[PDB]
């Protein structure tokens, strides 16, 4: 461990490095909105890191060899059999829902660890406050049962209170009917299954849930299809914002101490996505798990601590 | 028990007539196995932090040894000090009161007799 | 608490069966007392009337239990001709096991009773014929 | 190389390695001191020598 | 356990508070000096056991 | 023994018995803590003074002063009680029986 | 009704279909075969006969057939001098001091 | 596998009680062990009066 | 060594034998003292038994 | 004794750093030697026992024993490595550590001339025992198996503990030959009666005793192979060493204190060989034989003549080795057909007739033929209890009938017959279990041919 | 066998006699034990069971403001 | 094997005992559970009590030696009735006759 | 809170233990306990939740008691003897006000009810702080009173507390209470020996103090406070699940491991003094701990309870928490037995 | 009605019940502080009146 | 077959309020 209490006592402070640009900022939208490279611009005009939007293979890209690993591995769920079966009996629905939101979780704790670390700010794609848009799309839409929105709502409870809101949401407005125009632009072959109900929910539940919910935590920015077009009036937007709400005023060095300590231990902040709650879209039975848990220590790199592995190569291990 | 007697010299990990008993060899089997700890709590630590359990941290193992045999060395010596000082204290009771401690007229088995309780 | 058993005691066994019963009715009337106590302290009754039931229904269970015992114990001893002896104790413990089966009206609370209470009442008399301690000065 | 984030225990930590064989090399040298006094002491005291 | 901090290492910490017979102000004595002072010269060195007894 | 002594020790018991049923409050349970320290207050000085114990006349003070710097962070718990239930009834605090 | 995932129940192996020549001990053939040979050999060969042999030659176990030369050497003392072939006390009865009554 | 559960694994919930299987219990549980015990009991207090009185005969036994 | 781990049961005997051996020597306090086997020494033998 | 327990103990290394392939051969081919090197125990003397250090000793009731613990654990290994031929090498090693743990403390156990070291490790014998029933048990009811036989035997034998302190505190030692030379006689009172309860209990619940039984058709059933041959073969006759040990002392009130308990066997053994009778389940009706087997030997340890007690230490061994080898054929019959009732899978002789032969020969010695040495300690057990008392003959002879009655019925309905027809994944018979049935079988006949050196210490 | 792997009778004799002159002398000893701690828990006037008291150097011997102390 | 298909309590209500019928395999006018005496049999059907001598010797049964059929509700003793034991199958002569004769 | 003004706490706690185990006056032994019930209050409120609000307010009432009886028990034997020195009191008045006010301190049974309360409300670090080093003082202040402590009251709470804890233990799920009864029987065993043999006490405290030690370290290792997480870890790390199994063997009695060592040397100090009766049943009623330890390692490492899809992600982080001293404490607590003449160390 | 039922009722099971029964009259606590306390006096009364610990 | 393991709702009845 190299933070600690020692390194907060002999004066590593986290409010000497941050900055004002230090700043984190969520970039929102539809499935299709273009919000995507409207983050990378930001990313290319304040000089802010840029995580790309968290998707099933995200740890698998943070830790080992940052390859993604089969399937079997990670995730256990396909979006394209989401795409195709929407009402799938296996529960992939929620399995899906349930993984993209432990990698959200994940990547805003690296977002965070990133910002109280170095200074630099962060420029984050549909962030942990922003998941539940998909989880109801889906419960309106009938893919899910009441039982999974249930579990959803107590582990987003449990652990969405130990961390802090982004400074900026930018949100990216977009109809349906141009969000199935890219879709048939794009081509991507399992995509046209969708249905435009699903994108209508979508849209509704970002109109009347989540903007009026974050509206006095951040300051909320929305654009249209062509105003995000536009990279340096977003930036010209976004430097000319006066942060008086949410509660990133009131952060003393210990509190922000405590957060870099919490957010850096990757096991602690995952401890409560496995709450002992046996629903049938989650729960892996015994043997099942047994025999793909002795495959995953069988990969290269995995068996051992990250420097404690000889078949990749590592030296010097009885002296470690 | 003892607590009257420690009571003049307060404390005092091993006294100066702990001086006078034959200390503990270095080859005893008590050492060995407070070593044979040492080492299995060396294994457990290599284990439970996902290391190769009989090749990883050989400096770490032989600390753990050599920590847990110098601690269990001062102990058997403290060990065998407060059994000395036992026995001594009790030889010398027995001794200042002879009336208290009668011997026994030793009978051989001609002149007892023992009740026969048949098994049949 | 110490002379309801000693006044219990000094009654040799097997002679005067009413002052043996009032002394057994006496000592099951303060365990009886100090379980309602805790009763009514711990589980707080919704009225004070129910308390009182509940205090009254305790106290005469456990003193129809000590009744029962001393009097069969007595009896038993008096018509077996022996006063020195657990199987007399054994028969009261039963009968009383019996009467806490009366009182709870049940059959298998009855027979549990009847059976370890006079394995108990035995046990008791036992210790007092060899002088068993359960509370041994400290001598070593 | 092969893992993306360098491990924080991919290389020795040579000052640590440093400490424990010379606080082990010290405790084994005490031991061995104090074990010859203490049987010399005894040999002085109780007049086998 | 009562580890004997103060007589292990020589010093007084709250012995002058213990007894009634110690060196007090302006040496003010008490009203019972001399009974606890034979009590204590009594049961000095002897035991709880032989001086209760 | 003296007259005042069997009242100030009746005054620390009905203080004990005043302490150990709580009726609705806290409060008067914490009132019911600090009657005790002064009832043993003017147990000890009286004892002490009657005895002419010069250098014991230093202790009451201390008796005092640790047992009210109690008194102040037994207030404020109270107050942290009043932060999340609105008052100091003692029926609140019951978040812990499963 | 939608239930748990869990991996189905393997089908029952034949050890006799991938090894016709199996001994029913590992997969492995020369595994097998050297499984089969060291029971066979320290099993059979090494402790069930060299332990016969063992314990058919003890030597004179609980002193047993000593016994019967010991007594092939009494009664040849006790018919000769004609001693009573045995006493009917076990130790000398002027050596016993019994109580008075 | 029906049968085999019914017949020992479900003995045990299905069984309540009462005055008929109490005094079976009681009935063929306890009461051989009481004829056993005065049988072997009356016969060996017989041999024991017989053999401390010089009665029966143990001539040639030696072996017991 | 390829297969040195089958030196391991078959040494832990023999050192083991060896500890027993030992212990006969703790336990020599009555030899050749005993009131049944009381006999005087041999020439050239220092003990009775090792 | 420490030529035994240091490479007992250094098995484990043996058994930790060998390859993922060669566990099984190395563990086999060690225990056999180790079996080899307990021949050395022969070395009894008319008079006086064995006798090592001050800490170990062993005469001539420990030595079958510790042979046969020390032979039975090669068995194990060979029988245990099919069921877990699939299962992680780690838990492997597990398991098989486990074994040579339990083999440790049994075999220095046995050896102990102190009783509360006896006691120690005869009940650090539970934990191995333990985890491995219900660990390595397939069904659901290994966990209330696993409870049931820890708590009777710990709850029977903490007052064991009491008793043998207060022996330590009043005679002034616990070695077994100070006990033999200080032995004094036990008067009448309630206080001599509950020590002798408290002294005979902890056995009677292990031997087991019929009414404190109920453990047993437990965890002989949902427990492993290996678990069932340890706990038919070596543990029952562990409380049956300790009863002999302790006995010693109880005198002479025992000579009307075993009387309750003799009926609670001489009837019991009737009771349970009638349950073998109307048994659906084929490891029970071996669990209730063990039952009424072991009765037998408590009778003949209570009447303590020694008649009896050569009698019961040729019982013991003979039972363990009959009874090892009838829970292997039921296991290997068990891994062909894939369950446990005897009554599925019938008319084995046609398809598997060596087996069958070596049924009929577990079968034959299980009802004591002679001269078999089940049946050398049968009659001994016979000849104690027709001295002891006359009607007794009785309650032996109906049990010479039902045991029969019982064995032969076990061998028509699992090999005569006509075979069942939906059943056709009936393997022909491997090299590996005739090795076991053979191994367990040969020595049993071989020591029929020389049977003084498992006749007990008084032969 | 008797040459190879087995003990003298003799050896397992003597062996037998020290060691139950070393469980005899062990006996003794812990029953001497008991009745000594026995007696010292009875009677308090040896070393062990020696309970504290006031040690009577904390004692002021000069002379006080009142004359009657 | 599914845990709605072992043996349950006792059926008090109509609705139960045709749910055990239905769990048996026979007939719910056929079902006639033991008593409700408390010695465990709880629901298993109580057969016409005839040993396995007395089934057909030639109609083709799925298991020709036990004279039984696969799936077909077993007799609570059936490991007391088969053919190598206790028959029942009826007799030229009566049972007390028998008796009477041999016993005078 | 601030490193360092939980350091300064930390240190404060530890001299107000301190200052109870090195002073001779009784007016010091009050301020020491005041010292350290001031002291630990914040540790209970790290994390500012109700529960916590809650368990501390119950924590420091309960502690006030205790604290106003032991002030009453010391002005009265001031009054009967008109001295301070920390030795047997001189009126059986106040022995029996201070033996109270020490078992309120202690969690003895029928004053217990705080306990599985309070442990329930405050984090894992903070609960074993309490439940191993809050009760070191008062056990030094029982162990220099045992002169004037009366038998029947100590020997009827020693009964009381293992039955109670028994029977408490054998009840819940949560771990923390689990521990918490736990700890209640085995301070019933503690005080149990106390007038026969205090080196017993002293080797049965340390032996507690190990044991709860491993367990806590571990349940903060693995971050559990229900059994169905401790059933969970089977999947996340198999040797966390061996550790625990072993040291709840080891904790209920069972033989050869250390937990045997205790309570059979405190049978051993009490059939000396031919006190037959009390050790069986103690015994017989710590089978119960045996019960409910049993129940914990059937849940945990005897069988593999199912876990959940999210829960492979865990398995791509190593652990990074200090498990200070949990091998040396697992060793320690289990393989200790070889070693038992070592408790004449203590004596 | 032997083995499986009343030698399985009387020695184990029984027992078992009568624990569970006693766990679970132990654990019924609500939770009241008032009540424990109350608790607390009545201990204090028993053992100062009834069974004479301060003599 | 293989061996048996908890189901879901033994480790619900081993993971309520109380046993």
């Amino acid at each position: 461990l190299q933070y600690g209490p020692l390194a907060y006592i002999l004066g590593e402070k986290t409010t000497k490095k941050m900055t004002e640009n230090s700043k984190l900022i969520t970039v929102d939208g539809n499935i299709c909105s273009g919000k995507s490279k409207l983050a990378k611009e930001v990313a290319e005009k304040l000089g802010l890191k840029h995580f790309p939007e968290a998707g099933i293979h995200y740890a698998d890209s943070t830790t080992g060899d940052g390859k993604p690993l089969p399937v079997r591995f990670s995730g256990n769920c396909s979006l394209e059999k989401f795409y195709d079966d929407p009402k799938s009996n296996d529960g992939n629905s929620y399995r899906l829902q349930a993984w993209l939101y432990a990698s959200r979780l994940l990547q805003y704790a690296d977002a965070l660890e990133h910002l109280l670390s170095t200074g630099q700010g962060v420029v984050l794609e549909r962030s942990i406050y922003s998941d539940f848009v998909f989880l109801e799309a889906m419960y309106r839409q009938g893919f899910i049962r009441k039982q999974c929105v249930d579990h959803y709502n107590q582990v987003k409870k449990v652990t969405v209170c130990e961390y802090l809101p982004p400074h900026v949401v930018i949100y990216v407005d977009v109809p349906v009917s141009e969000v199935q125009s890219r879709i048939q632009k794009k081509g991507n072959p399992h995509e046209m299954k969708i249905t435009s109900a699903y994108l209508q929910d979508i849209e509704n539940v970002y109109k009347g849930t989540f903007l009026p919910e974050m509206s006095e935590k951040c300051e909320v920015l929305q654009y249209s299809a062509w105003e995000a077009e536009d990279a340096e009036k977003v930036v010209e937007d976004i430097q000319y914002l006066k942060y008086d709400k949410g509660p990133w005023l009131d952060q003393d060095d210990r509190k922000l101490h405590n957060l870099r300590m919490l957010v850096q231990d990757k096991l602690e902040v995952l401890n409560y996505t496995s709450i002992p709650v046996f629903l049938p879209e989650v729960t892996i039975g015994a043997h099942q798990s047994d025999r793909v848990f002795q495959e995953f220590t069988e990969l290269p790199g995995r068996k051992y601590r990250a420097g404690y592995n000889e078949d990749v190569g590592d030296k010097w291990i009885w002296l470690k | 028990m003892m607590t009257g007697r420690q009571a003049r010299a307060p404390l005092q990990f091993l006294p100066d007539e702990a001086r006078s008993l034959p200390p503990p060899k270095l080859t005893d089997p008590r050492l060995a196995y407070i070593g044979f700890l040492g080492y299995c709590s060396g294994l457990i630590d290599n284990a439970i932090r996902r290391r190769p359990v009989l090749s990883a941290g050989l400096h770490r193992q032989f600390l753990y040894i050599t920590s847990f045999v110098f601690v269990g060395y001062y102990l058997l010596k403290r060990q065998d000090y407060m059994y000395a000082v036992r026995d001594h204290d009790m030889f010398s009771y027995i001794k200042s009161h002879p009336e208290d401690f009668p011997e026994k007229d030793k009978k051989t088995y001609r002149e007892v007799f023992e009740e026969f309780h048949p098994v049949r | 608490a110490k002379t309801l058993l000693h006044q219990y005691w000094d009654i040799p066994e097997g002679t005067e069966c009413h002052r043996k019963t009032y002394a057994a009715t006496s000592i099951g009337g303060a365990s009886g007392l100090v379980v309602s106590a805790y009763s009514v302290a711990l589980k707080t009754p919704t009225s004070f009337l129910e308390g009182v039931a509940r205090t009254g229904r305790y106290t005469f269970t456990a003193a129809a239990i000590g009744a029962i015992f001393g009097l069969t114990s007595c009896i038993s001893a008096q018509v077996r001709e022996k006063p020195d002896d657990p199987l007399n104790y054994l028969i009261g413990g039963c009968a009383g096991g019996l009467t806490l089966g009366a009182r709870t009206r049940s059959y298998g609370i009855g027979a549990a009773a009847c059976a370890y209470m006079g394995l108990t009442a035995a046990l008791v008399k036992m210790g007092q014929l060899e002088g068993w301690k359960v509370f041994a000065e400290p001598k070593v | 190389k092969f893992y993306i984030q360098e491990p924080p225990h991919g290389s020795p930590n040579w000052l640590k390695v440093g400490l424990t064989l010379g606080t082990s090399a010290f405790l084994w040298i005490y031991l061995i001191k104090q074990h010859n006094e203490d049987v010399l002491e005894y040999k002085r005291r109780n007049g086998l020598e | 356990p009562f580890f004997d901090v103060q007589k292990k290492l020589g010093v007084d910490l709250d012995h002058w508070m213990t007894i009634q017979s110690a060196e007090q102000p302006h040496r003010i004595p008490a009203r019972c000096h001399a009974f606890e002072k034979e009590w204590i010269e009594c049961a000095h060195g002897i035991g709880s056991i032989r001086a209760e007894k | 023994m003296s007259l005042v002594y069997m009242n100030i020790m009746m005054a620390f018991t009905v203080s004990l018995t005043g302490l150990l049923m709580y009726r609705s409050h806290l409060m008067s349970s914490l009132l019911c803590l600090e009657g005790m320290m002064l009832s043993l207050f003017i147990l000890a000085t009286l004892m002490i003074l009657n005895s002419h114990f010069t250098l014991a006349s230093m202790m009451p003070i201390i008796l005092l002063v640790f047992a009210a710097c109690e008194a102040a962070l037994g207030l404020s718990l109270l107050v942290m009680v009043s932060n999340t239930y609105g008052t100091d009834y003692v029926q609140n605090l019951n978040l812990l029986q499963c | 009704t939608l239930r748990w995932q869990e991996d189905p129940e393997p089908e029952d192996e034949n050890l006799y279909e991938k090894n016709p020549d199996s001994h029913g001990y590992d997969k492995d053939p020369a595994v097998d075969v050297w499984n089969m040979r060291v029971v066979f050999f320290f099993g059979f060969s090494i402790v069930l006969v060299l332990g016969s042999t063992f314990v058919a030659y003890l030597p004179d176990y609980r002193m047993q057939e000593w016994a019967r030369r010991e007594a092939e050497r009494l009664v040849k003392y006790r018919e000769a001098h004609g001693l009573p072939l045995m006493e009917s006390n076990c130790f000398d009865p002027s050596k016993i001091q019994l109580p008075e009554d | 596998i029906r049968w085999t559960c019914a017949r020992s694994a479900n003995v045990y919930p299905n069984f309540r009680p009462n005055t008929k299987t109490s005094l079976l219990g009681a009935l063929f549980g306890i009461g051989p062990l009481i004829f056993w015990y005065y049988v072997f009991k009356t016969d060996r207090d017989r041999k024991e009066k017989l053999i401390q009185e010089g009665k029966l005969d143990r001539t040639f036994n030696i072996s017991y | 060594r390829d297969h040195w781990i089958h030196v391991l049961v078959p040494v832990g005997f023999v050192f083991g034998y060896y500890l027993d051996r030992k212990n006969d020597e703790k336990l020599a306090a009555f030899r050749n003292k005993s009131l049944l086997y009381k006999r005087e020494l041999k020439p050239q033998e220092e003990v009775t038994w090792k | 004794m420490l030529k035994y327990i240091i490479p007992t103990m250094m098995l484990m290394p043996l058994t930790w750093l060998s390859k993922n392939s060669m566990i099984w051969i190395n563990t086999t081919l060690h225990s056999l030697l180790i079996s080899l090197t307990s021949l050395l125990l022969l070395n009894q003397f008319g008079d006086n026992s064995l006798n090592f250090s001050l800490t170990f000793f062993s005469d001539s009731l420990s030595t079958p024993l510790l042979i046969l613990t020390m032979w039975l654990l090669p068995l194990m290994l060979m029988a245990s490595q099919h069921h877990l031929s699939k299962e992680n090498l780690a838990r492997k090693k597990l398991f098989i550590s486990m074994l040579i743990l339990l083999q440790l403390f049994l075999i220095m156990t046995f050896t102990a001339t102190e009783l509360i070291f006896f006691y120690i490790m005869f009940e650090a014998t539970l934990v191995p025992t333990l985890i491995i029933i219900t660990r390595w048990g397939n069904q659901t009811e290994r966990l209330n198996a696993g409870l049931y036989f820890l708590f009777y035997t710990l709850a029977g034998s903490l007052p064991l503990l009491v008793a043998l302190i207060y022996i330590q505190n009043t005679m002034g030692s616990l070695n077994f030959l100070i006990l033999q030379y200080w032995v004094q006689p036990m008067p009448n009172s309630w206080s001599n009666t509950f020590m002798w309860l408290a002294c005979m209990m902890a056995f009677m619940v292990k031997m087991p005793l019929y009414g404190l039984h109920l453990w047993l058709p437990k965890a002989h059933v949902e427990a492993p192979i290996a678990g069932s041959m340890v706990l038919a073969a070596i543990l029952l006759k562990l409380g049956g060493y300790g009863m002999m040990r302790i006995t010693l002392l109880l005198n002479p009130i025992t000579d009307f204190m075993a009387y309750p308990f003799i009926m609670l066997s001489l009837w019991g053994m009737i009771m349970t060989s009638s349950i073998c009778l109307r048994q659906t389940d084929l490891k029970s009706l071996i669990a209730y034989s063990s039952v009424s087997h072991m009765a037998l030997v408590i009778v003949a340890i209570l009447i303590q003549t020694p008649w009896s007690y050569m009698g019961a230490t040729a019982l013991m061994i003979a039972h363990g080795l009959t009874s090892s080898m009838l829970f292997c054929l039921a296991n290997s019959n068990y891994e062909r057909v894939h369950s446990r009732t005897m009554i599925l899978a019938r008319g084995l002789q046609t398809l598997l007739p060596l087996m069958a032969a070596w049924w009929l020969l577990a079968s034959l010695t299980n009802l004591a033929l002679p001269p078999s040495i089940n049946l050398i300690g049968e009659l001994f057990v016979v000849m104690s209890t027709f001295s002891w008392s006359n009607i007794t003959i009785i309650l032996m002879g109906l049990n010479m009938v039902i045991t029969a009655l019982y064995s032969l019925y076990m061998l028509i309905t699992t090999q005569r017959g006509k075979h069942t027809h939906h059943i056709n994944n009936i393997l022909p018979s491997f090299t590996r279990e005739n090795a076991l049935m053979s191994l367990h079988m040969l020595p049993l006949l071989l020591l029929s041919l020389n049977p003084k050196i498992i006749l007990g210490p008084l032969y | 066998i008797a040459r190879t792997f087995f003990d003298a009778p003799e050896k397992n004799y003597e062996r037998t006699m020290a060691i139950l002159q070393i469980e005899s002398e062990k006996a003794e000893l812990r029953l001497k034990e008991l009745e000594v701690r026995r007696l010292m828990r009875a009677k308090g006037d040896g070393p062990w069971f020696q309970y504290p008291t006031i040690d009577k150097a904390l004692i002021d011997h000069s002379p006080k403001a009142t004359p009657d102390n | 094997i599914t845990k709605d298909m072992l043996p349950g309590p006792y059926p008090k209500t109509p609705e139960e005992r045709a749910a055990a019928a239905k769990k048996y395999n026979m007939r719910v006018e056929d079902y006639e559970p033991y008593p409700d005496d408390g010695m465990g049999y709880g629901d298993y059907p109580k057969l016409p009590d005839r040993s396995q001598q007395e089934r057909d010797p030639w109609y083709d049964w799925d298991h020709p030696d036990l004279r039984l059929n696969w799936g077909e509700p077993m007799h609570w003793d059936l490991d007391m009735y088969i053919r190598n034991r206790v028959d029942t199958s009826p007799t030229p002569v009566n049972w007390n006759l028998m008796c009477k004769h041999l016993f005078g | 809170m601030n490193p360092i003004i939980l350091i300064i706490i930390l240190m404060t706690v530890m001299l107000g233990t301190i200052i109870v185990m090195i002073s001779t006056h009784w007016l010091l032994i009050w301020i020491g306990f005041e010292m350290n019930m001031l002291a630990i209050i914040p540790i209970m409120m790290k994390k500012h939740n109700p529960r916590a609000t809650e368990a501390s307010t119950k924590y420091f009432l309960t502690q006030s008691t205790a604290s106003m009886l032991l002030m009453m028990a010391i002005i009265i034997n001031l009054m009967f003897s008109g001295q301070w020195t920390v030795m047997k009191l001189f009126n059986p008045m106040a022995s029996m006000l201070m033996t109270m006010a020490l078992a309120m301190k202690l969690g003895m049974a029928p004053f217990h009810f705080w306990v599985p309360e309070v442990t329930q409300g405050i984090p894992l670090s903070s609960g074993l702080i309490l439940l191993t080093w809050q009760k070191l003082a008062p056990m030094s202040v029982l162990y220099q009173i045992l002169p004037s402590i009366n038998l029947d009251l100590i020997l009827t709470l020693s009964i009381l507390s293992i039955t109670i804890g028994g029977w408490g233990g054998l009840n819940q799920t949560q771990l923390r209470k689990i521990m918490a009864y736990s700890s209640i029987a085995h301070m019933g065993w503690m005080t149990a020996v106390l007038l026969y043999n205090p080196t017993m006490t002293l080797l049965n405290l340390i032996i507690y103090i190990i044991m709860t030690s491993t367990m806590f370290t571990l349940f903060m290792a693995n971050s559990t406070t229900t059994t169905l997480s401790l059933s969970h870890t089977w999947n996340k790390a198999p040797i966390m699940t061996i550790l625990v199994l072993i040291t709840l063997l080891s904790m209920g009695g069972l033989p050869p491991l250390s937990g045997f060592m205790p309570k059979w040397m405190i049978i051993q100090e009490m059939t000396k003094n031919d006190s037959i009766i009390l050790p069986t049943l103690m015994a017989i009623t710590a089978l119960l701990n045996l019960y409910f330890y049993m129940r914990l390692t059937y849940s945990t490492a005897l069988t593999m309870f199912p876990s959940t899809n999210n829960m492979k992600m865990k398995w791509q982080f190593p652990t990074t928490k200090r498990m200070t001293l949990l091998p040396t404490m697992t060793v320690l607590s289990t393989m200790l037995l070889p070693l038992t003449p070592i408790l004449s160390i203590l004596e | 009605l032997l083995d499986l039922i009343w030698l399985e009722t009387i020695l184990p099971k029984t027992i078992s019940l009568a624990q569970m029964k006693m766990s679970t009259t132990i654990t019924s606590q609500k939770g009241l502080i008032k009540l424990y306390f109350l608790s607390f006096l009545i201990t204090i009364l028993i053992s100062t009146t009834l069974l004479n610990f301060h003599e | 077959a293989r061996q048996w393991q908890p189901d879901v709702e033994w480790a619900e009845q081993y993971g309520g309020a109380v046993m």
